[PDB]
């Protein structure tokens, strides 16, 4: 019974109770809010080639 | 609209200031668990208030509402007010 002496913990259940989530990356912050403000460069800037100011505030001719 | 609710989705604290590993190991792994969902809900957020282009397709569910309302049998800019208005005129005269 020299497996009684060892620890009953395996190290199996170390690695998932240490590792339990896997971590936010650094750089999935920027891809996230880069591909979400990309769209208010589109709609709202002047110089897209979608602008939403001739949709929402039609020009007078 | 869109920008009353983008402003307050400008005052979200910074919870990438806590992705470090001494709040990783620091926290509770159902506490930071939450705290991950909590980011991911973020961006669930702020990608579709910046969705603009799906402002142009939702004022066309306002639209056909709005314009048979404005077909009027009686007139486009009748109201309950000048009706009621006009009722007091047609029973407090003689039939």
């Amino acid at each position: 019974d020299r497996v009684l002496s060892l620890p009953a913990v395996s190290k199996n259940q170390v690695l998932e109770n240490v590792f339990h989530t896997a971590p936010k990356a650094p750089v999935e912050h920027l891809e996230k809010m880069v591909s979400a403000n990309s769209k208010v460069y589109d709609a709202l800037n002047l110089q897209s080639k979608r602008v939403l100011i001739w949709q929402v505030k039609p020009a007078l001719f | 609209l869109s920008n009353e609710r983008y402003q307050l989705l400008s005052q979200w604290p910074d919870f990438t200031t806590m992705y470090g590993k001494d709040f990783y190991y620091r926290a509770h792994p159902e506490d930071l668990k939450k705290f991950y969902d909590a980011a991911d809900e973020y961006y669930k957020l702020y990608e579709t208030v910046t969705e603009f282009d799906s402002l142009s397709a939702l004022a066309s569910q306002v639209v056909p509402n709005y314009a048979a309302r404005r077909r009027s049998t009686v007139h486009p800019a009748i109201g309950s007010t000048v009706a009621d208005g006009a009722f007091t005129n047609f029973l407090l005269s003689k039939q």
